[PDB]
RNA sequence: UUAG
């Protein structure tokens, strides 16, 4: 809708390739999918914690 | 207060610490070492120092940057980021200014105010600098809400608010040079009278 | 919608009565809008210098 | 590493400081006095180490 | 304003 607010997200990424500190690595990829799955949560289902 | 330390006071902000406000949007430096959370205060405080001088009219990003010394002015996205945060919190660029940036023709977003008092219309005058679509409703036939002024000829008596209660840190401090406003100062003096109508005595008061 | 994720808020508070440190002020009403026109925005138009 | 030394290290987290997401989450504690964010630093070191 |  043109003038509308858009404030949230809807296409993450994860896996090996999106992990700066342990790529090319299984628990890379595990981590990465702990980082999202974090995030989406936050983003979606609110973070309580940060009040 | 003087200088970039009195900018701070001035701001209600402390002028070397970073606030929780402050690490919630930089927790990137804020975590980090001391260092650069000093060239992080020093950017805060010169930038509300620059502001305060003239508040008279809108400090943009560029502005700030021209009017800053190396090596301050060097590391740019830092700058562009505190600059924001100010500009976005209403610690700069907030109140009655002339716009150097004009604002876009196409507004995002619409918000609708209920009262236009001082803090109706100071957030309205906000979300418009972000390009907001904000309108204000109104009960009454006035905008000030409990700022009533009572005017007859050119008598004035203020029925609501009357006392500025100090200009050390009051961000009416800034609406003053903004505005037509002729403050005066209150002569302490005041005698007491009894119900009888005698003064009553120095010592006693 | 019945199991959809609701992020976002839609009323907000503002004017004398809501500011903790400077309550019962013109001052006070003052900062309390520059508050929230901040998280509004914030909120609405997407914080970018939090990046 | 070993106590709640380890559980931070085990959890690639450092024992003795706050992390910038930890900064972002809790902006209270980290802009706050140091004995705070000390209470802090223990409770998750330890928190860690029951989970670990 | 048949809000965009
Ligand atoms: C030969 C080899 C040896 C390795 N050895 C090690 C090692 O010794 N130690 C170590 O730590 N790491 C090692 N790795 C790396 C590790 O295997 C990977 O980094 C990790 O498994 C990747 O996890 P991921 O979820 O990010 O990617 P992926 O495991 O590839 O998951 C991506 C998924 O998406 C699927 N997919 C692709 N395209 C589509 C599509 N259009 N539609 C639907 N699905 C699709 C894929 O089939 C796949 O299942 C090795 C990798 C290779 C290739
Ligand atoms: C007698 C008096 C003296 C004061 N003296 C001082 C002083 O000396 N120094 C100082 O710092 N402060 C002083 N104050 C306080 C100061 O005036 C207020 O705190 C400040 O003006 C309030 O700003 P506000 O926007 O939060 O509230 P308001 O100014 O009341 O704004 C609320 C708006 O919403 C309107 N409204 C109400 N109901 C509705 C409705 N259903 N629909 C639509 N609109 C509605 C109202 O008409 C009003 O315009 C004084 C207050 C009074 C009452």
């Amino acid at each position: 809708i043109p003038g509308a607010p858009q404030p949230i997200p809807r296409l993450f990424f994860a896996g090996e390739h999106t992990i700066r500190n342990y790529p090319a690595t299984v628990h890379g990829a595990l981590l990465s999918g702990l980082r999202e799955a974090g995030r989406i949560a936050d983003q979606f289902l609110g973070a309580m914690y940060t009040l | 207060p003087s200088g970039v330390e009195g900018a701070a006071f001035q701001s209600r902000l402390p002028h070397d610490r970073m606030t929780s406000q402050e690490a919630a949007c930089f927790p990137d430096i804020i975590s980090g070492p001391q260092q650069t959370q000093k060239v992080f205060l020093f950017i805060r405080n010169r930038t509300l120092q620059l502001w305060l001088d003239n508040p008279k009219i809108q400090l943009t990003f560029e502005a700030t940057l021209q009017q800053l010394e190396a090596p301050y002015n060097s590391d740019t996205v830092l700058v562009h980021r505190v600059h924001s945060y100010l500009e976005r919190h209403g610690l700069i660029n907030f109140g009655i200014y002339k716009r150097i940036k004009p604002l876009p023709t196409k507004k995002t977003g619409k918000v609708i105010i209920i009262g236009s008092g001082v803090s109706g219309l100071a957030a309205a005058r906000q979300l418009q600098s972000f390009g907001m679509d904000v309108t204000l409703l109104e009960a009454r036939d006035r905008v000030g809400g409990r700022v009533a002024t009572f005017r007859k000829g050119n008598y004035v008596a203020d029925l609501g608010a009357m006392v500025v209660t100090g200009l050390g840190g009051n961000p009416m401090a800034v609406v003053s040079k903004q505005v037509n406003m002729e403050l005066a100062k209150i002569k302490q003096k005041c005698p007491l009278y009894e119900a009888n109508g005698q003064a009553v005595p120095k010592e006693k008061d």
